């Protein structure tokens, strides 16, 4: 393509796609993080086992 | 962002129209001295957006 003479290319962030992006990334974390949360139950029940 | 970037855009066009109107109209008797008028026009407007 052609360039430009005293114009620029502005970074393709929109700022919104990715503070979204960080909502579900967080999400996604704290979900995985109960899960582990569950490993523990699990583990300390068979912990309980004994 | 771009919303921004067309929001101030339009402002300098609109402050350099302001300004070639009163250089005009205080030029006004000068002889010697011609009407001038200030065009505008679009950016480079180029696609990676979809």
């Amino acid at each position: 393509g052609k360039l430009t003479n005293g114009a620029l290319e502005a970074s393709n962030v929109d700022l919104s796609k990715e503070l979204v992006n960080m909502i579900v990334a967080q999400r996604n974390y704290q979900s995985n993080a109960q899960t582990i949360k569950t490993q523990d139950q699990i583990l300390n029940t068979l912990v309980n086992l004994r | 962002s771009s919303l921004i970037n067309h929001a101030m855009s339009g402002l300098n066009a609109a402050q350099a129209a302001l300004n070639t109107v009163s250089n005009n109209i205080n030029n006004y008797n000068v002889a010697g001295y011609t009407r001038q008028t200030t065009i505008l026009a679009q950016a480079n407007s180029t696609l990676g957006a979809g």
